[PDB]
């Protein structure tokens, strides 16, 4: 079978470069020759524990593209869990007895690692826990880095905002870092700098990375700027001062930029790129959104089938 | 000075009383004698106990490591040192120490805890199954 | 047509033991050799005024392994009975235009007995209705036990925990009195022991029951223990004394237990059932979850299809 | 055998360890020794601890009533024993218990705790000076 | 100076006898011969943490009838307590810098021999704390035996109601006890009995008392039937069966009532007083209250001015 097949998809520190180029060179094939029967007699959970528009509603119409079901919840206020106080460990202990896979959201780091023990035989999908690890947007983010870029090597990639709280630049540097030649820029506040373990894995590889107070510093360098917004939700009280955005992206800051960069940003924004990067050639976002249906199409299909064939 | 058992020599002052909790030790019908505050030629001070008929499990010498690093075993029977061993710092502490991650989901449930361990720089950096969040052992040393 | 063809299902007291035996025969062919066009073209109704986890989720999949389409709502705070004060009456009305079947959990007692009124030709399927009753449980309960124990005769059957209020063994006790030579063990506090009117069926029947204050008294002697939770939602402020769980089964309690015993429990635990209990031969509440999906696509195969053949 | 200070002799067994923990004993530089599970001939087994340089009041010394009875603290100078005595119940425990009624003072307020002691049938029963309610010395818990 | 000059009143348990006759002595005294300007260049804090009537309006009216001034407060949320952290201590360190005397009511048991420790030479008055005592409550339920039996001693004493969180009836019984020949009967839930300490005081000193279901069975007995109110604010959630009061006395559960028999209830009263009763000339609850005027104004009197009173 596939590397993949009946695989937890927990964190991109247990996925290889090739693992990751699996993925990719699937997802490419499903854009261009899609597949609606390929999982059917299928039925999938998806149970997020916290709020979601994009992570959620692209899995389940990669799903229904797919030909499977689905059952879950985006809310857990009704389910036992919500009012007869079930743990986590029992509600995944059950919905593995109904379902051929699990994709979860939840507010706690190491919930989808915990459901693992508890899901038997059952693939349980990482749709994000707490500030920790997001696979499937570091998966549809390389597959939109390829696609403009052309490559995944030898890229020059800034990472602005909250960088602490962002799970999606945790996975995504992982990610990157496990290709040949990156150089990053990590332009944040101090008190939502990148995390030291991210810093000492780019360390002991012999990455290149530097600290940077502007986008203006880097914009006439970088392939990929990606943005991202302020995990307020997350915030302690004591970080309360970087609640806004500190760094604000609009068309005049672009003036300088490579003609074949792009701005990236996993979504929702709220200030930190002004509608009027929208309509300039390099503004990115919403094909990057679009492009969470082939990743988490192409994930699930090597997950549930032990082969694909084209 | 027994005859079958365990000595762990080489406890930095005051750890020996923090080891006789963790590890229930005084829950024994067994002889214990222990010396708190002892001279010592290579520490200075130490504490020291003595175990008749009893010998550690290997989560209790892997444990000992991180607390007492310079601490030194030996199994004893008919009054001789059958065995002597410096603890082996392991790379997985499972169930006795708490991620110091608030938001971690090892608090909520039923889970044992689990850390990978490994030397950094200069202090010991824990590294959590669950959040895979590190930190310093002194951060989890509180909890 | 089947005996069960377009009835609602809406207490155990209107079944017969003919009627329980087909379910549990259809649920082991469909166990066996699964149907996954039974329902092609059904549209059924989800809709779910209390919370649920199992009940819903096998539920739903249950449907979609059959083939049918579930609509549906698990809260009901965005329904127009939540926000512009519409009567269930006129809910049942409306839905009942829309779908081939309507599964349905109310918190208050009679909620699937009044929607029957309402539904005309549409069957309704109770997945609960407050503290009375739950016939689909049963209907899961029964599959287990004939599983485990070879047989629904004969058996030596312990209920614990809140009787008063757990629609579960009002629907099982009921069930397992239809068949012969049945023994029932009540253990449970005083103020939510088993209510006067299932005892008297269980009289004038002339089957053993006893009530006793101890799980030890009996361990030795059951094939079936079956925990219940303190159903908190339904208490009385004047009962709030009882919101613990007053008996806790841990593995050390099962030294003396027959070697075929299973422990059930219709889920979720809080904690009348350490952890401890999950690894033993005896621990059997998560493979009777999963008997939610055979018991369930047989119930459904039977009301929605004139005719099955395995 | 110490030159100076306290020998506490004849402490029943799995009580030693207690005594320890609770009157935070090995919080010092000063050397211990602690034999657990020794054998006695009044008593058969036994518990001993062993302070040097460190005395005990007659209050200090009755605060063990509570748990060591029957024990016998030797005051020790220049090797010799110079004085002997034994726990009397005390009038009063303070700082080392806490409070178990919930909506006591005691637990938000900057007090120590304190109880009033006094036999009860065959049992000890601890008054709390702020609430005035009264328990069993069983119940009360230490911290 | 008189016995009780500048001491602190804060359980009954630490008054004598003696202590007892004073302040009655002293209220019989100033109640035929006012005094209104005794207390002239006092200032008395009146610190009331909970709620209150009669305790802190009788306490005020007193310290006015008797020429004092009066500072304080009726509710904690407007102190620097209750809006910016500061402890009960620090609130008594400063207090006691400004008045002569401290009233205080508070929720938590020992609220007020915490004050003591931290009030210097400045005399704190309990006026109640939490379920503890009530000590200025017993000493106008006194003056009122006195009143309405002519004496103290030999009396038949019927407590009814919540008996364990009552700090009146713990107060009262303690103060009972040190006369002589009294017999106590005490009719109360199981869950809300007179506590061990109580009894175990009057066993010691060879005390009569029953424990009785009815208020039936000792109404031809007694001589004062004590009414107390359910004091649903200190019930723990476990014991919210009992917030309803279990005895209600009617003007028809009177008829056997010797005709010295007055009915006396600390106040509020909820249901277990029938307003019938109120125009009985059993009925003494009001008189009662208006008694506190006379033991508050005596008690302030033996504790700020050093010369007995004439
Ligand atoms: O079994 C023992 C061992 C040692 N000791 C006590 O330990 C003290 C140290 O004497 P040791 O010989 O045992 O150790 P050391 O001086 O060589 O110093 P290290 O480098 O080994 O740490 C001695 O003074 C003695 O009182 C015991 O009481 N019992
Ligand atoms: O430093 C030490 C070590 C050990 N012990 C040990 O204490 C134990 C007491 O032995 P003892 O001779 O001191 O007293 P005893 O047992 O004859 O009589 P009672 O005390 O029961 O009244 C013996 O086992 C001894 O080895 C010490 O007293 N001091
Ligand atoms: O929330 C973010 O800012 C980034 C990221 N965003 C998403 O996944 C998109 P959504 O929350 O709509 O599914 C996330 O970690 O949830
Ligand atoms: O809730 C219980 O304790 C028993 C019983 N439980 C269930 O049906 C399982 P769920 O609520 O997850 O669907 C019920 O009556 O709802
Ligand atoms: O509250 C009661 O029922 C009895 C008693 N009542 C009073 O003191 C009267 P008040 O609360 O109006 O000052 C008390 O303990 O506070
Ligand atoms: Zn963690
Ligand atoms: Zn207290």
């Amino acid at each position: 079978a596939n590397p993949l097949y009946q695989k937890h998809i927990i964190s991109i520190n247990d996925l290889s470069r090739d693992d990751l180029n699996l993925v990719l060179a699937t997802a490419a094939k499903l854009k261009a020759n899609p597949q609606p029967e390929l999982l059917k007699h299928k039925v999938i959970a998806s149970c997020f524990f916290e709020a979601s528009t994009r992570t959620r509603l692209s899995f389940e119409t990669s799903m229904h593209r797919l030909g499977a079901s689905v059952v879950g919840f985006s809310d857990s206020a009704n389910t036992s869990l919500g009012k007869k106080g079930e743990t986590l460990a029992d509600t995944i202990s059950v919905i593995s007895t109904y379902v051929d896979a699990i994709v979860m959201r939840h507010p706690q780091e190491g919930a989808a690692r915990l459901a693992t023990e508890f899901s038997g035989n059952v693939p349980v999908l990482n749709a994000g826990d707490g500030s920790n690890q997001h696979p499937t947007q570091t998966l549809l983010d390389l597959f939109t880095i390829q696609e403009t870029q052309g490559r995944l090597d030898n890229l020059h990639v800034a990472m602005v905002g909250d960088l602490k709280y962002g799970r999606t630049v945790h996975s995504l540097t992982q990610a990157l870092a496990k290709f040949d030649g990156n150089r990053f820029y990590f332009i944040a506040p101090d008190a939502l700098a990148m995390p030291q373990y991210i810093l000492d894995m780019l360390d002991e590889k012999g990455i290149a990375w530097s600290l940077h107070s502007s986008i203006e510093e880097v914009m006439a360098e970088v392939d990929i700027l990606y943005m991202t917004r302020v995990q307020k939700e997350r915030l302690d009280p004591s970080e309360y001062a970087n609640v806004k955005a500190q760094f604000v992206l609009r068309a005049s800051d672009l003036h300088n930029a490579k003609a074949n960069m792009k701005v990236l940003h996993p979504l929702p924004r709220v200030d930190e790129i002004a509608t009027d990067v929208d309509k300039t050639p390099h503004a990115w976002y919403f094909q990057q959104a679009g492009n969470g249906i082939f990743a988490r199409q192409a994930l699930l299909a090597l997950v549930l089938n032990r082969d694909l064939v084209l | 000075a027994i005859k079958r058992g365990t000595v762990i020599d080489h406890i930095p002052a005051q750890i020996g009383f923090k080891l006789l909790s963790l590890f229930k030790l005084t829950e024994t019908d067994q002889r214990i004698t222990i010396g708190l505050n002892l001279p010592s030629g290579e520490m200075g001070r130490k504490d020291l106990i003595k175990i008749e008929n009893t010998f550690l499990s290997e989560d209790q010498v892997d444990q000992l490591a991180l607390y007492a690093p310079q601490a030194t075993v030996n199994r004893i029977d008919n009054y001789e040192v059958v065995g002597k061993s410096r603890p082996s710092l392991p790379e997985r502490i499972d169930n006795v120490l708490v991620c110091p991650n608030s938001n971690c989901i090892s608090h909520a449930e039923p889970v044992s805890s689990s850390f990978a361990v490994r030397k950094r720089a200069n202090d010991i950096a824990l590294k959590c199954k669950y959040c895979e969040k590190e930190f310093s052992h002194n951060v989890v040393l509180a909890n």
